[PDB]
RNA sequence: GGGGCUGAUUCUGGAUUCGACGGGAUUUGCGAAACCCAAGGUGCAUGCCGAGGGGCGGUUGGCCUCGUAAAAAGCCGCAAAAAAUAGUCGC
RNA sequence: CGCGGGGUGGAGCAGCCUGGUAGCUCGUCGGGCUCAUAACCCGAAGGUCGUCGGUUCAAAUCCGGCCCCCGCAACCA
RNA sequence: UGCCUGGCGGCCGUAGCGCGGUGGUCCCACCUGACCCCAUGCCGAACUCAGAAGUGAAACGCCGUAGCGCCGAUGGUAGUGUGGGGUCUCCCCAUGCGAGAGUAGGGAACUGCCAGGCAA
RNA sequence: UCCUCCUAAAGAGUAACGGAGGAGCACGAAGGUUGGCUAAUCCUGGUCGGACAUCAGGAGGUUAGUGCAAUGGCAUAAGCCAGCUUGACUGCGAGCGUGACGGCGCGAGCAGGUGCGAAAGCAGGUCAUAGUGAUCCGGUGGUUCUGAAUGGAAGGGCCAUC
RNA sequence: CCGACUUACCAACCCGAUGCAAACUGCGAAUACCGGAGAAUGUUAUCACGGGAGACACACGGCGGGUGCUAACGUCCGUC
């Protein structure tokens, strides 16, 4: 599970998921999975996508996860009225903009990795596409 | 460093002289020389400058850079100052402690007739 | 609070005084500061009071 | 000024023929020895430093000097601004004869002498020496004293390299073991 | 004072000769429960091997529970801080088949657990009848003595 | 350099009792005769 | 355990560049020393730069460290 | 489920378990492990091959040993390892 | 806020006043005491009298203060 | 005027560092000496005075050096003013402003006054 | 109730039972002036002393410090040390910012008068921003200002203040 | 035990590369806001003073946000 250590602030504002991705393309590995849809990736979604992606190779290669939640989202308890402060911490999502490389893999053939990211894409909420290593 | 460590002490003195728009009276000390200049409030044009590095003034003195040389040029630069009608100055310490040679230089300008 | 107000009356015969604070516990000694008296139009010593 | 005249004639012409000094200021010169006795345990009692200063009292012109704490340390039960040690900064003319009272006559007064270290350097070319006790000085008569307080002495010369300063030490009878 | 539960019944069963004021090392949950928190002392003895004099019979349970993760048992062989003078002499006069070191009382010495320990000798029951007789013998003797003055 | 707070001075003349004389300015006290000189200091044998 | 906040002190700039004001008019309210004294500008007890004389306010950056200066040209 | 209270006698700063125990350091006696220098002794030995290892098997990735091959030492499971390993009371 | 007194051995109480030449006992240690301790018996110790000044031949005393323990009616910002 | 140095500035990283050569004639620094002027939580280090024998070591200055810092396009892009539109939690179009960052590169300063030195 | 940051959308300002925190003091010096000096944290080496003392050497750069929360600041130091002092003085004060108002703040300069420094200069408090309640009531000192037929006095007004 | 070799890996410094921040900023707009200059046009639109008011329960839409589930013909601000 992905989780920050000693965060500067326990609660933070909602914010607006606006703009495009500040992560460019494949840098570490050889093959990547770049997100196309705009949304938020929870920490439980990434690990569940990680297990299905790593299932195809079963140990092989290394999977460079280029994203991290680092954003706690509060949820009020059930059957309480509005107001009375802010809810506590429940889960941690990642602000994902379109054009963001999610996972990078290397040391495996591209044919095997194609289903590996696609099976990860089923567990992932957002629509994504397989990308290769960038040129120049 | 003893040079630039002294300079930052003199920076406080030089701020007051230029902010108030007052003509300063600067000095400079050498193991064998002494220097004293009159500097306009413009900060880049110097009006009166007489020192013991001058060959026409050091030849009347035995040693350049002692109390007798500072008092010789303190009176000399003051006479040129009153020839321009200059009467409003403030003695810049220039980082040096106001006890001895720099002090005895300024009293010679006080002796010649310039108050500051 | 532990620093209490006092009355700083002058050494002259004028009834004019000053009102400031001192710590009796920290400083058992009294204050003697040559302030300005407006009645005398000069400087005299000032002694504490209650 | 006893060995300084020995330094000015013998050692100076030795050093410029040693490292090929083409300048008369290029030869390193001994300038200061820093005599510090960090007794330390005078946190509660003043007499563990005042008598330490009184045991220190026999070097330079006049009254003794103590130090202050650098900062607050819980481990040795000290706080900020504490008289802890006593130090001496001896540079100039009066520190020359102290060498003969330290390197010529105190060395035979060393209990169980074997040899001085040659690898105790500040990096720039300055040696730091250490004595276990104080009896090696001729000043103490070992009658009215009550302590065996040693005192670190660091000699700081105008050396560029460590062996260049060591060449100055070799010219001033350093027992390199 | 700061006394804790004491083995007064040990005086009926044992006739301890020499005492000690050795200290006892104890865990963090023990100190809170020691002032109050139901510490018991019955059947307290020792289990020395080399220098491992342990207060054996000491039932002290945590009143307010301060136990997490790893285990915490109310009855333990707590290590005694014994002097080396008091240590080598217990290779001798405690190994005599009946000789033991018991703790008469438990207390504090300025927020430190110091336990009054003593070298018990142990009474057989044939001389237990004599001591109870003797205690009644001392009382009834002066009763006869006071009847001269009535 | 400053004034009056550097450990005190007392001029003597000394000499070792082994045929070696070390007569310098010192700060010991009244006077003292030394016992061991550097020439007899055993760092050679 | 929140909602406790102070009241705003109305800091900032009162007169901009090119504006002519009389003596004693407050130029800039500030806490630190972001704006420094140039000409005819004095610094108050609480870093209140006040107009020493008449003229227009000039914002200038001078010095080795390029500190901001407020100066008054008596025009 | 929420709120309050209490959480080692100091309850607001100066913990010093009087102790073997775990730890560091100092002094002290000096040791191929707390070391190197072929020099004093000192001419025929060392290393790798071959080579077996106490009672059994193995054993230091290396040993007390072997002038070209079957005997000799530390150690591992084996085996001489002991028992009311405080008291006190019983059939 | 200004009315009533007392502060003295480690402790609690007197001498003071009706002037000058400070004690008592509780807690202590010293001994006796004792199959054992103790009951109980005595031996010894301690503050110049809360503090600072004045009067007085003479201040612990008396008077001036100041400080402390309080007690008191006040107590309508 | 030229070559220098020193004193005072403008602007203040293209103006700052690292590294390599440079200078003592004048100047400057180191220095020499110090009862006395005077300095001091210490010993003429610094501070202070009296001299200048020696040195350019060090400092400082100049030159080289982009080995770094720094400045920096054109364009593109983000963002946004206003006006409309959509699958109106986000975008598109029209028009207006236009980055940051990076890239091409630029650059190891420049400028004003006064005094002595040497060449004129 | 007040102060600091964000929320707050680059003037100021702007709410919620929105998100983080502080204050109900402290200093007679921690004030003013004059003069001086410049941290953190490391490794180099040295008697106790070792990771943590005392001393010297360099890196390093104010991540230090600023009585105290954050923010904005500060080496020209607003940081630190020493010298001498009370300007933590009085009567004013052009002109401003701030609020519905009551109210709060800045302020050169004038006069009296003081301290520091030779001097220009600085000081009518603390690096700044919280450290605090209006009026009435009554207490205290000063002031004839008034004082009831007059003379005082009582009682008030005013100024200082609780 | 010796301990030689080996090791997924847990691991600070230093550097390179990659992302996130309302309470991070060495960068930095658009507009907004203030002041000055100018012509056009506006039955003064400006300010001050005096008399009389009502009003201090807003709502939705657009935009910038807090909050709520970027759920509410939801709530709380700014803006038209």
């Amino acid at each position: 599970m992905l989780q920050p250590k000693r965060t500067k602030f326990r609660k933070m504002h909602k914010g607006r998921n606006r703009g495009l991705a500040q992560g460019t393309d494949v840098s570490f590995g050889s093959f990547g999975l770049k997100a196309v849809g705009r949304g938020r990736l929870t920490a439980r979604q990434i690990e569940a996508a990680r297990r299905a992606m790593t299932r195809a190779v079963k140990r092989q290669g290394k999977i460079w996860i280029r994203v991290f939640p680092d954003k706690p989202i509060t949820e009020k308890p059930l059957a309480v009225r509005m107001g009375k402060g802010k809810g506590n911490v429940e889960y941690w999502v990642a602000l994902i903009q379109p054009g963001k490389v999610l996972y990078e893999m290397d040391g495996v053939p591209e044919e095997l990795a194609r289903e590996a990211f696609k099976l990860a894409a089923a567990k992932l909420p957002i629509k994504t596409t397989f990308v290769t290593k960038t040129v120049m | 460093d003893k040079k630039s460590a002294r300079i930052r002490r003199a920076t406080r003195a030089r701020r007051k002289l230029q902010e108030l728009g007052a003509t300063r009276l600067v000095v400079h000390r050498t193991p064998r020389h002494i220097y004293a200049q009159v500097i306009a409030p413009n900060g880049s044009e110097v009006l009166v400058a007489a020192s013991t590095v001058e060959k026409a003034i050091a030849e009347q003195l035995k040693y350049t850079g002692n109390k007798d040389a500072a008092a010789a040029v303190g009176k000399a630069v003051a006479e040129r100052a009153l020839e321009k009608g200059i009467k409003d100055v403030s003695f810049d310490r220039s980082g040096f402690q106001y006890h001895g040679r720099v002090q005895a230089l300024a009293d010679a300008a006080r002796e010649a007739g310039l108050q500051f | 609070g532990i620093r209490e107000k006092i009355k700083l009356v002058s050494s002259a015969g004028t009834g004019h005084f000053y009102t400031t604070t001192k710590n009796k516990r920290t400083k058992p000694e009294k204050l003697e500061l040559k302030k300005f008296d407006p009645v005398v139009r000069q400087h005299v010593i000032y002694k504490e009071a209650k | 000024a006893k060995l300084h005249d020995y330094y000015k004639d013998e050692v100076v012409k030795k050093l410029m023929t040693e490292f090929n000094y083409n300048s008369v200021m290029q030869v390193p010169r001994v300038e200061k020895i820093t005599l510090n006795m960090g007794v330390g345990e005078a946190i509660a009692d003043k007499k563990l430093l005042d008598n330490a200063a009184a045991d220190l009292a026999a070097i330079s012109g006049q009254k003794p000097l103590i130090t202050k704490a650098r900062k607050s340390v819980a481990g040795f039960k000290i706080r900020q601004g504490y008289p802890i040690g006593c130090k001496v900064t001896l540079r100039g003319e009066r520190m020359w004869e102290f060498f003969e009272r330290l390197i010529t006559i105190a060395v035979p007064r060393i209990r169980d002498f074997r040899g001085l270290s040659a690898k105790s350097f500040d990096g720039r070319g300055n040696y730091s020496m250490g004595v276990r006790e104080q009896i090696i000085f001729p000043e103490i008569d070992y009658d009215k004293v009550d302590r065996v307080r040693g005192l670190d002495i660091t000699i700081t010369t105008t050396a560029k390299s460590d062996e260049e300063g060591r060449a100055l030490l070799a010219a001033f009878d350093f027992p390199f073991r | 004072s700061a006394t804790i539960a004491l083995n007064k019944r040990a005086r009926h069963e044992y006739f301890i000769e020499e005492e000690f004021e050795a200290g006892l090392a104890l865990q963090g949950w023990e100190v809170k429960s020691l002032r109050a928190g139901k510490a018991n002392i019955s059947d307290s003895y020792v289990l020395l091997r080399d220098g491992e004099a342990f207060l054996f019979g000491a039932n002290i349970t945590p009143m307010a529970v301060a136990s997490t993760h790893v285990v915490c048992d109310p009855t333990r062989t707590r290590k005694l801080l014994l002097n080396q003078r008091e240590l080598d002499s217990l290779y001798g006069r405690v190994n005599r088949e009946g000789y033991t070191v018991v703790a008469l009382s438990l207390y504090w010495k300025n927020a430190w657990c110091k336990v009054k320990i003593g070298v018990a000798k142990g009474k057989k029951q044939h001389d237990k009848r004599s001591d109870i007789k003797e205690r009644e013998w001392q009382v009834d003797k002066a009763r006869i003595m006071k009847n001269a003055h009535r | 350099m400053k004034k009056d707070i550097h450990p005190k001075y007392e001029e003597i003349t000394a000499s070792c009792s082994c045929g070696n004389v070390m007569k310098i300015r010192s700060t010991v006290g009244h006077d003292l005769n030394l016992d061991v000189c550097s020439k007899c200091h055993p760092f050679f044998t | 355990r929140n909602g406790r906040d102070s009241e705003a002190k109305r800091l900032g700039v009162k007169r901009f560049g090119g504006e002519s004001v009389l003596a004693g008019s407050i130029i800039v309210r500030q806490r630190g020393t972001k704006f420094h004294a140039g000409a005819n500008v004095g610094c108050g007890r609480d870093h209140t730069l006040f107009a020493k004389a008449d003229g227009k306010v000039k914002f200038e950056v001078k010095g080795p460290k390029n500190r901001k200066f407020i100066s008054i040209e008596a025009e």
